[PDB]
């Protein structure tokens, strides 16, 4: 029914402006106003204003009256956010949200901003196979390592998606100035290495697509 | 949903949200047409003419209209409600007494006002029949898509809230609904306007000696008598009333009919009614000689009918007409 | 300019009933400032479950219910279960704005727990064309929460090349990490046994590979 | 249960079950016998007279009787229920007005009919006392096993039930209930009785020009005349009435003593009653030369009393008699 | 708590705790002051007015109030309750209607009594309104902290119980509430006073042939006429009452201002009122040559005013004055 | 004459809200076709749930609930519970007959998984006396109700002389199936190890036979 | 001098509806009687949980609730849950006194079955300073509540010398119990293996201890 | 809110008298009178009597006129219990309770009298520690044992009673014309022995307190 889907995560150098958008579905955009909440790191969560999207104007919170700047493709049901000469205290996660009911009933599902500088590094995409030796159980889990790049975000999905089941990705971490990602998946012993199973990796900051299947050692 | 003063609000003068201005037993066909000064209606938003926004607090309450009650010396039935108004239909009543119930608490309002139903009609009925003739009664409508009428609807006036007028642990400390504008200043010299988030206040420390005012002018209200003026403008907001009376012809009265009876040149009439009839005449000479009288106890009655001939009205039955020869 | 406060953190058992509040800095909080109630389970995960006081969001469940306590809002858990455990932040509208809570970190009892699940992975050859070597040690599906993860290069606790992530929680309401020892296409080569110590609710679990 | 034609039914006439006809607020003890067209009282098959059957659709829906409201100008007291008829203790009042909650929905019927309690005695209450003498009044019984009359009821006619008539895609459908007998043809040319099972229409499309008929005569009804004629026959199904008037000696009237005075041959009389009471006398000559009046407003009166004797009538309460000489 | 026997029970005469004594219809401001057989107000113990203590059985049942209903020809309002006692705001009725709502059963009580609302003043209203003049009035009030009068409450004789006569599988068989007084006999010669325990009957069998009584003077009553007397003394238990009538000014009447005309030493006066409102008027002379007149209906009267005055009543608004030279 | 249509199958977890829908083809489902629902546990046991709509049987909990939602009568399970997994049938009134749907199969979350019990028995003797040798192998208890059994004759896949029965759910709501191996009084003496080999979620039991 | 009677135990699994009943041997009991319900956990642990026939004291849950049912005071629990387990005692007024039922043990499922947990203790030093030596098998954790120790001194079951206490239920609703072999200061020095051996569900666990 | 607590179990020789204290707390005294009730080991649950906390006077259950004496230290929200010239059947455990909500909504924990005839023992108390090789795993059990005491109560804490999770106390057995006491407590292997753990006793009848901190064997 409700869906606000918000757009990904940005990496962005001190300076620079973002335009975060949130696409509503599931109610007339028109009746219903956005809220947009800051949840900082440590600091909990922020009412940053409201934006009547039916006359279009916006009301800041005082903390947020300047750089920032509400808008809206009224048109295709999106609220954008865009957050002008970029400090980096601003990193944080903003949601949208529905003002209905008294209150607010449905939030989205957050875009994640790192205000930092650095370059642009394109990942490597390692495949993660079992060791050379046996590995005979009821399952098998493989894996997928996608080292050193830079900025945020990648994405990683497993056979285009369709294998979503048994999935574990973990977050992004920053090593060495440069981010690392990894991804596990199992499945039945009989499904590998008898149907191929492939990782998905996106890097949008370069243009990088690497489709990596996951081959036996030996 | 503006709230106001009313007059016997189940113990005495409380301020309900559902004080009833404008009572209006003028029509004919057992209806009357109120206002409260709560705005019943859609919610606060946009969805279902059958929930019930009432002012609980400063805020409004926009949820289901359960148990509606307007009440005369018998309980009425609800026809139809819009905006702040409702259409319902009453007996005759010396007074009006309204009231929903919120749930928790019965919480309705009273008042005084004259209420009568006469049908249109020489019968003088009590209550509308289920038969008989139809003829011009007047009559509110059951519907909203109305623009016959509009009243005059401009901003509220302040407010008091003596919620807000807390205490700083030694001076008394006022508040903000949403930055909404509180008009403040004590008996005590201190801030003296009052266009602010929540304040302290330096002077006075007692809550009994301070303005506690909401300049919440946002939405409009119905200009009631028990309104204080906001004294700043005649802000705009010129609003429609639903329920126009119309000339619907009502479902309406008939009185049994007459036993017609010959003598010479003169018509006794038994006659036996079931509700009080204005009967009357008409001799149709140059001389007149009409002739009225209200008849609720059955009476034969008589009427010299000349040569030429005499009319005679049963009622709203229709007229009829004699020779007498 | 007015500063809501929630309870920093609350513990019950599946079954019982648990009360949260939100008290405002300013005065009682009354129907005016519309108490809303707001649920972030993990992943930025975000519901609402009152507001204006309250009225329940559709498709919450009925356990949840919110009113007014004294002079503070309050949301009650009626039967808490085991998934309700998660950050619940009230907001309170003050005439112009909103402000939120600090938020209510609840732990309800429940999900018995479970032991990792460990995989060790030796470098990828491609990788071992670039002159590097990371072994990745992935470790999913543990409750509670809370694990050590100990290398050991030919039975010598490596100190330094390791980096772990923080448990972050996944879906079922379990954990997840991976561990990364990064060696030399030539450390790699030199030394020969690599083993990954995973410490959970008291057991151990050792992978290791043999190159 | 039969279903017909509410007068004013809440908005305006309706189709409800609970189709009043036969007011009768012809006895004294503050009751009236009516008939709801709704045949409460057992279930469709065996069990519990205080359970409720009225129709909803083509159908029945025998469940409980939770939230009966018979009323008048006041809430009436239902007395009881057995078949279509209800026994209820009513105040006067100008109209009735029935109605039950199923639950989901208020779904009342009303109706005009001129009531008035009048008890037995020279006391014209308006209301029955708690004590005072008894005597013969006129009144229904609460009881069931009952004969003293039948009154005819014979079948349904046939009823319209547009949800038959559906669609087949192009052409309108008609079905059935259970295989109940369904009268059909349209304004255009194709099957021209209808005793069918479920019917297509080859000819016609609109279902606005069709017969959507239920010859469903199983079960007999009241033979209101809101029925429409079953036009076949006059079936059989003679049925009692309950709620037979009978002779009860109702609790009944007395109005408070008179204040006897004595003077030469001619009693003064300081009175003072609770309610209009007609007094009256009978100067015992074979001159009667009575008297007649309805006091309800406190009066001393004369009488002149003759040598022989006089008569005294204070209400209901018995005949008194004097010695003046 | 106490039961009695309330004489129109719904039904008829039944046994209810909430039978109606001392209806007083007394007052002016739509208010009545009626005493219950049932001791409402705190429990059994000690908490909380508005909870519900009638008799069940032998038996208290100190609950919520939460569905009282006294009536009139219209539902009352009720004001407050202490002890035995309620006061409810109602308008006139031949009678008056009480009852709660246990939760299973209506459980209603009701009894005649002449009631009717005149205002204070020369207007003669059937209900207060929200406006109008201050004026004293009777009426009684809201609180409990009463001792202006007091009322002899002393015990309760006996009770009948049959609930205890059962049988001892071939005796008729008492038993005891508590260890209470159990008064008992039978038509046979067996135990002649009964002060015990438990007993059992050497020699009659039939239950309907035996004393079940209840001396249970653990608490008194109110002394009802519908109570029988505790034969053995005139036990303590002044008791006071709370609604004494106390000189309250109302809000008031007010009848709509007179048209003043001018003639030669005449007031024509064109005159329109609300409500019969009694006009008069005193001729200042030494001759007064007074008039009065109940009006409601609109009449232009005339008063042949004097060289030195003359004054005017319009209803309870003040007394004017008049030269006409 | 009509066709009433409902959701073939529904899975939801333990404390979830799930809706299941009864479709007319005639057109929308009405009060006059006192929709009931009633639901089929395994062994033929039979239950009526809700009558006339919304009347739930007596002694059916609360968590169920029938109700029209749009043109469709509908049963709802508030808090569903792992004892709610059946099949769920609807039936409308038309008139002068009833019309049932195909049923609802609704799989709830719950019921830890279960081992099968195995026990393979010997031809009796009075049975060796007929000139034939049974091998029953028996297994109850287990959950999921899927199992693979097979069979091994001195080493040697037996693949013909085997019959399983299909797993028939218990009281418990756990299944059970029995496989038999028909030999011959002679083949029975032939050959000297018999195994039942059964494969349940994962984990393998044989139980052999030494005669 | 009335009997209040009660159920003496009933059995219901988590989930279900169970009623209890509470009898008056004077005659029906009716609101003037003012039923009361209490419940005994473990521990002499009173509280009240309805009273005045069916006002059900504050904070216990909604599940609970009285009611009179024929002539009698009734105590439904409708999810009953596996906390309910306990002991209910009606209790009813009679005008000048209150008379108690003798109270219902009512069982519900739940509670997986937990092994006991064993230890061993050798008689300290200071003690066998007293000529005396006490060797204490402590049992904890376990449920069922029922086991056996048995108690082996050189291989050779001891038969004199051990106590064990009864089953005591411990607050999480499992059960505790300790077993005493009191031997001398030289009977002590003379054996050399001891061995406290519990039984519990099948299932046996054997401590020994060492000279 | 509401808290009974009672005075602890005594022991008393027949003949004695004992005063059993029940202090209130959570509501106003004076607004809720006090029930006392018998629960005899087998037998069930006895209602003793009432005591208006408000005026002060006792209603006795007939079987309980004569011996028994309610009374109150009304200024401290207690109510008392005294049973005189006691009898060796009245050992049983007696519960003060709230009566309210027309019936009873709060019992007490119950003081439990042992009648019975013996002299004054002091116990001795002895530490349990585990056996004298290896005891390696992720927790640890160690123990007291208070032995052959009387008469009843003895009270037994964990360092002062701060170490109160993983405890088992175990109710006092009687063998030999003594009581036998012993409780356990376990913490994880860390804890002990780096860290101290005490037993604390006391046998308020002989006026004994011992504390016993638990030593490694070796």
């Amino acid at each position: 029914q409700i869906q606000l889907v918000q757009s990904g995560r940005e990496v962005k150098n001190p300076g620079e402006t973002v335009k975060i958008s949130c696409k509503a579905s599931g109610y007339t955009f028109t009746e219903y106003p956005m809220l947009w909440v800051k949840q900082a790191p440590g600091k909990g969560f922020r009412w940053m204003g409201l934006i009547y999207t039916n006359t279009g104007e916006p009301t800041y919170a005082e903390e947020f009256k300047g750089r920032f700047v509400f808008s809206l493709e009224i048109s295709a049901s999106t609220a954008y956010l865009q957050i002008n000469n970029l400090t980096n205290e601003d990193t944080a996660t903003y949601f949208c949200v529905r003002d209905y009911f008294i209150s607010l009933d449905y939030w989205g599902q957050g875009t994640t901003l790192t205000v930092s500088s650095a370059k642009t590094t394109a990942p490597s995409v390692y495949p993660l196979a079992p060791v050379c030796g046996g590995t005979t159980g009821s399952s098998v889990t493989l894996g997928c390592l996608v080292k050193g790049y830079f900025p945020e975000p990648v994405t990683l999905t497993w056979n285009s998606g369709s294998l979503s089941s048994g999935v574990h990705t973990f977050p992004a971490l920053l090593q060495s100035g440069l981010y690392t990602l990894s991804s596990s998946v199992t499945v039945t012993s009989n499904t590998w290495p008898s149907q191929t199973i492939t990782c998905n990796v996106a890097h949008p900051a370069s243009s990088t697509k690497v489709d990596k299947k996951i081959e036996s050692r030996r | 949903p503006y709230i106001a003063d009313c007059p016997n609000c189940g113990h005495s003068r409380c301020d309900s949200p559902i004080a009833i201005e404008e009572v209006r037993g003028d029509a004919h066909a057992g209806v009357i047409r109120i206002q409260t000064s709560a705005m019943f209606g859609l919610k606060t938003d946009g969805v279902d003419l059958a929930y019930m926004s009432f002012m609980n607090g400063k805020t409004q309450k926009s949820i289901k209209i359960d148990n509606l009650h307007v009440r005369t010396s018998a309980p009425c039935s609800l026809v139809s409600h819009h905006g702040y108004y409702i259409l319902a239909q009453c007996p005759p009543g010396d007074t009006v007494t309204v009231g929903f119930h919120d749930g928790p608490n019965r919480h309705t309002c009273t008042v005084a006002h004259k209420v009568e139903f006469r049908p249109v009609g020489r019968e003088k009925y009590r209550h509308p029949p289920e038969h008989g003739v139809e003829l011009p009664c007047n009559r509110y409508t059951h519907k909203r898509a109305d623009q016959g009428h509009y009243v005059e609807m401009h901003q509220p006036g302040l407010v008091a809230d003596h919620s807000l007028l807390s205490i700083h642990s030694a001076k008394v400390k006022i508040t903000v609904p949403s930055g909404a504008q509180v008009k403040y200043y004590c008996k005590c010299p201190d801030v003296r306007e009052g266009i602010t988030s929540s304040d302290h206040t330096t002077t006075c420390t007692d809550v009994k000696q301070c303005r506690a005012y909401l300049i919440d002018n946002k939405k409009w209200v119905y200009n009631s008598g028990r309104l204080p003026r906001g004294e700043g403008d005649t802000f705009k907001g010129k609003l429609h009333v639903p329920f126009v009376p119309v000339k619907a012809k009502c479902i309406a009265t008939l009185a049994p009919e007459p036993l017609v009876e010959h003598k010479h040149r003169t018509l006794i009439l038994h006659l036996h009614p079931d509700h009080p009839t204005l009967l009357t005449t008409r001799s149709l000479g140059s001389d007149a000689n009409p002739t009225r009288q209200w008849i609720e106890r059955p009476t034969t009655v008589n009427f010299t009918v000349t040569g030429e001939g005499l009319e005679y009205t049963w009622g709203n039955h229709p007229p009829k007409r004699v020779w007498a020869q | 300019q007015a500063v809501v406060t929630q309870e920093s953190a609350l513990t019950t058992s599946p079954g019982e009933t648990v009360t949260l509040t939100c008290r405002s800095n300013i005065g009682a909080v009354t129907s005016s400032n519309c108490a809303n109630w707001v649920q972030e389970k993990p992943d930025h995960f975000f519901t609402g479950l009152i507001g204006d006081t309250n009225n329940r969001r559709s498709g919450v469940p009925a356990r949840f219910s919110g009113s007014l306590i004294g002079d503070k809002a309050a949301l009650t858990i009626t039967g808490a279960q085991t998934e309700d455990e998660a950050i619940y932040f009230c907001a309170l509208w003050y005439n112009n704005l909103w402000v939120f809570g600090g938020g209510t970190k609840l732990t309800v009892l429940g999900q018995p727990k479970s032991s990792p699940s460990v995989t060790l992975f030796p470098p990828s050859s491609e990788e071992l064309e670039t002159n590097k070597a990371t072994l990745v040690c992935t470790i999913t599906d543990f409750y509670p929460g809370v694990v050590t993860v100990d290398w050991k290069v030919d039975g010598t606790p490596v100190t330094q090349g390791m980096e772990t992530t923080q448990p972050s929680k996944q879906s079922n309401n379990k954990y997840m990490a991976s561990s990364y020892l990064t060696l030399t296409a030539r450390a790699w080569e030199r030394h020969s046994s690599y083993s990954c110590q995973v410490t959970h609710e008291g057991h151990t679990v050792e992978k290791s590979l043999s190159r």
